[PDB]
């Protein structure tokens, strides 16, 4: 995990909730674009935000991303109760010989 | 409808082998390059090969170079993971994932439902 | 590096081909060929011939 | 004279399938990949296939992927698109062109009369 | 739509006008060719300009074109009432799966 | 020796067709490609098709496809030309040549004689 | 033509001219080979020069060749009186969808 | 055991015709292509001219190719190489060779015993 | 004579000789094989190594050869009296029509 | 059965249904030709479209099909009562002994 | 009538008039030969051209012939008053079990 | 022996063992078929794996294989006390002037 | 697990030739360059040459350019050192290294066994 | 060692053209960017151009830009200086240097043996 | 010799835009920087924008800043001036002219013909 993520996150429903994922000189410093899934407690990873930017067409506006210098950031308003998920980023780290680099991994809980 | 579908698991013992696949359909299969993700019970996403789209260049993780291959085959639509001297941190679920690239950096919009791979003794 | 494969590329054919007959290739008979009778063919094999006495 | 005669549209219900052609003259088809392009009424252009010239390389949109096909027979010089599962969206004018390229992207430098697709219930 | 252009632009007989198509730094900052199209207001499109500075044999000298950085411009000098068309500008984005991208489309109305 | 000749030509009136030949020997024919080559009076040379050993490919110039058909005989060694629409920019110097191919281009090693084709009224 | 040739090289006999073949990025500046023809006034062509520095059996030593970057060049060395002929450069465009294409067609005349 | 016995050389004034054979024994013919290679008094090898199994294409070097015919005859085990009209250079010591191919390119693995031809005034 | 061989190389009895033969790029450096030959001085050639590295059953295992780039070499070990041959390379070269192209011919002398 | 077909089909009167045949690279994908018979519950099959395309003088105008791929099909449009048979496929198989392969035998029944 | 020809063609005394004969890659395209017979308003046909050149010594040096792929001619130079007569083309047909296929025939007029 | 196999491999009855088939770019890696064969000591060899997936009647469903790249092998689950028995693979060696290239072979021994 | 081994080494007196080679097991040797590196008796240690990953791009050390080639062939996964003319100051062990790289440098994470050149007379 | 071989020079008369040539061996030519230096008579010596390794920037002396071009041909080890509108004051020896750059200036480390060149009438 | 030639000239209405080039010749286009300085008719000389040698770098002047584009094209060796909202307080004579740095201030070796751009209502 070249990527840092904070354990955990947790609110309740109706605000805002930020994760972060901070990286390096070599992955997110270096100019490469960071991605963001979403996993439900017993499914596959779903594609959230790409390019830093970018939703596909299935996610709402909920959801929205953001990066600047060496870290990065995904922002959550309006929580709900289906959005109690883990959260990763993933991104290319020029250090090692792997295409994809992934973070710890963040759970938000909503409070409810 | 993109559908990739996973099979091959098992429970094995540590030391021998073991073939996973994950079967395509919905798109045109020979136009796309392809990932292995694993993820260990209770853990985070590993990152664990990658195959072109017409199967010149293979890239493995460092844990698993040697030891793992990843081949496809286009007249049939399906991606191989030849699982070889399995040991009992190679413990996790495998997803198949659709290779995309968007900048400078690549990543999955696609994936598979998930196979569990248990070495044990 | 993109793994895909690249639409954006030259559809059409290549006229800067070599046109000649290639002088690098195997003369030799195939031994990797059907040794059997093929069951598919005109099973009403009368389709044209002399009808003279002579060729 | 190049010529791009386009048929097969229609009024179709939601759901199933249908089958244009754009049936070709005044040059050597076997030379040439095609396009498809089709434009809805009252919007702008869109892309949505093209096939190389010997048919080795498909490439669709996003939006068709898995849903429509393309195909030629350089015998009867004429190029094919098979749409099935067809949704109201798809409801279009559908144009079949020539592929040129010049130097680091393509163009069309032919296009057909065009053919109108009406999807409705 | 990754290519914007103007919904629309106007100008009297004979005179100079200008359409633009501006796009980003992965399909006309990055290097591909631009190409120009027309559509009469019953008919098929037709090809203008391709790359960036050629006009086909039917097309007149009265139309030209150029790009500069991450914007194409085609220019029309001297009108008539025969011009009134749709006017597309046709590139290649990197970041999709397609090998044309259009623009929106630019009506041009003489001011007869 | 290499010897090519040509025949056919002649005066026609435009809108109607002419068929030159150009008749070869001192080499084997059918190991070979063959171009057609125009030069209009008191200007430049102009490609204008070639054609295959096998007769598998055909390519023409932007000028003249559609109209100009080329055909081979590899039994009689004899190059064909059919000529179609006839118009008065057709008028010129028809050689034929033999291909040839170097490292990324070709061209051609022996040429014929030449035939000329008139068009006027 | 899509090689451009200078329409007219001339010199005394017995010195040394140079006939020119400058063409763009997408013949000569893309790596494709260069060849040259001589047309005598009253026959067909003759190959003089492929490869851009061989020459057939029958060519004598005075021709050459050479090639750099965009252009291409042909030098004649001891001009005589039977070089007065139209010299040709042959190259393959990538922008069309022709086997070969010609220059204008350089006339050599010695000053006798 | 492969044997390739040759005849039909001598001395021959230039300008007529002579023709070589090269009997062979001690394998199946009909399989196999065949080379003829020269090698000039004190000089090295040139290879002359090649025939397929069953006679479709043949090949011949440039500076032999117009003059130089050859054939096979499969009931006899035989192969022939008809020179007409003979230069001074043509004087050397001709060989048949049995075709051989590897991966990308032939070789020749049977050699005959070599026959001399004289061509001088 | 496309292929380059140098006339001649001589080695003491017991000791190790290298024959080169370098082409182009458009025959050993193209991707094509280098097979060997051997001429005794009153008789035909003999197959002495053909893929490269193979060699017939009569060959000893004194003779070796392989190839690198553009140059291909044959290694011999332990000279003998009965050496002394013409050892030819052959090879196919792209740019003309012929099955195979050889080299000039290396004499090896014994120094007995 | 290496042709694939669906046991039963259905449609009302007057409506389009599709009888469809799956091959594989072998049989329908290797370029050979695709015939359907048509067999009433009673008597023998009769030939209903040979060449993927052509039908004889007794099969009415309704019966159409074609060919795409590894896969066929055959339109019925208009259905009549008396269209309920048994339709079946035809082509030849590259890796067996036998002159015509058979499908699995599709039922049409018209929802009167 | 598998082989098509137009239903008539006229032109001037004396001039040259092209009647064709189109067929498919069964029939010409497959390698037969195409053979054309003239037969009078008031007797049987008189064959005309065999082995599509060769003519008998009855029919004049004026009638020529020639096939190319699928595609036949008959060339008729010099009209006459005579020439007014029925023209049919005549192939073999492999997909049919008949040793002759006439087309449609060319009437041929003379505009005396 | 082109094909290259363990010459011995062993496991316990009800055990799951693997027998391996190594070739070459020219034989297996050229994307020629494999094909397996049993052979008990006292009678001669049996097919048993056609076509690199399929199997003869005879056969059960337990011997299975596949090939990938370079090297082909065939999986047997579930042994038993009759799968004493000599294991051939066998492909078509581009490089030779045989059908057939046969293995090693590989003995399997049943752990009783 | 990566293995590298050597061969190829022994004496050889000067100014002749001599070649080494490393063949590799463990990874996939085509995705990566190679360093060589010896080390005379009882010195340090010095660079030589690197290849990269295609073989497009040679660096040969001041002390041995012009006379050591170093080249690779992805088919059998073995990297050559053709050294020629070898002199006395030539004597040490030279190791197969492959590269990786960091930040700003590269380093060599796995070795190989070392073989033994001795140049003497 | 390293051998930088100038061929090319001559008398030739003001206001036309000449080529240079410099050959190269025992070194890696696609590595290292090459200088052109000439010394006339008795004086001095002055800066001509310099070509980088690949052949993507070019450099010129004030006194010569517009009338001297420089290039090379890396598959033959080959440096060209073509030298156009020559003039009096052009007449000098010519030598090839190679590139070398030390921590903020470059130097040459081997130079070339030198070709006279003379303008004049 | 440096000519640089002007051309785009000529009347237009206030409020639209004109465009100016400035082509190049007589040396090396991509090495040098370019100016774009302006006299209206009695008075004195104007900076109005200069660029880059590469074009990464863009300046313009206070009174010309967000009407004014300056651009280059590398492989035609011309200079562009695209001026949008033309006023009548920019008639003037515009001169194109070639970057020079000396040691704290930059100044221009060689300028163009020039060019007149009349803005009249």
């Amino acid at each position: 995990s070249v990527l840092t993520q904070p354990p955990s996150v947790s609110g309740a429903p109706g605000q805002t909730v930020t994760i972060s994922c901070t990286g390096g000189s070599s992955n997110i410093g270096a100019g490469y674009d960071v991605h963001w899934y979403q996993q439900l407690p017993g499914t596959a990873p779903k594609l959230l935000i790409y390019g830093n930017i970018n939703r596909p067409s299935g996610v709402p506006d909920r959801f929205s991303g953001s990066k600047s210098g060496t870290s990065a950031s995904l922002a959550i308003t309006g929580l709900q109760a289906e959005d109690e998920a883990d959260y990763y980023c993933q991104s290319y780290d020029r250090r090692l010989s792997g295409s994809w680099v992934f973070g710890g991994g963040t759970k938000l809980t909503v409070l409810g | 409808q993109v559908q990739l579908v996973e099979s091959g698991g098992g429970v094995v013992p540590p030391g021998r082998s073991l073939r996973l696949s994950c079967a395509t359909s919905g798109f045109t299969f020979s136009n796309y390059g392809m990932h292995w993700v694993r993820q260990a019970p209770g853990k985070g996403l590993e990152w664990v090969a990658i195959i072109w789209y017409d199967g010149s260049r293979n890239f493995y993780a460092a844990s698993v170079e040697g030891r793992f291959t990843i081949s496809r085959d286009n007249s049939k639509n399906t991606l191989y993971l030849q699982m070889n001297s399995l040991r009992v941190e190679d413990t996790a679920v495998y997803y198949c994932a659709r290779a995309a690239y968007y900048d400078t950096s690549g990543y999955g919009d696609y994936w598979g439902q998930g196979t569990l791979v248990t070495v044990s003794s | 590096a993109n793994p895909n494969a690249n639409p954006n590329a030259n559809p059409n054919a290549n006229p800067n081909a070599n046109p000649n007959a290639n002088p690098n290739a195997n003369p030799n008979a195939n031994p990797n060929a059907n040794p059997n009778a093929n069951p598919n063919a005109n099973p009403n094999a009368n389709p044209n011939a002399n009808p003279n006495a002579n060729p």
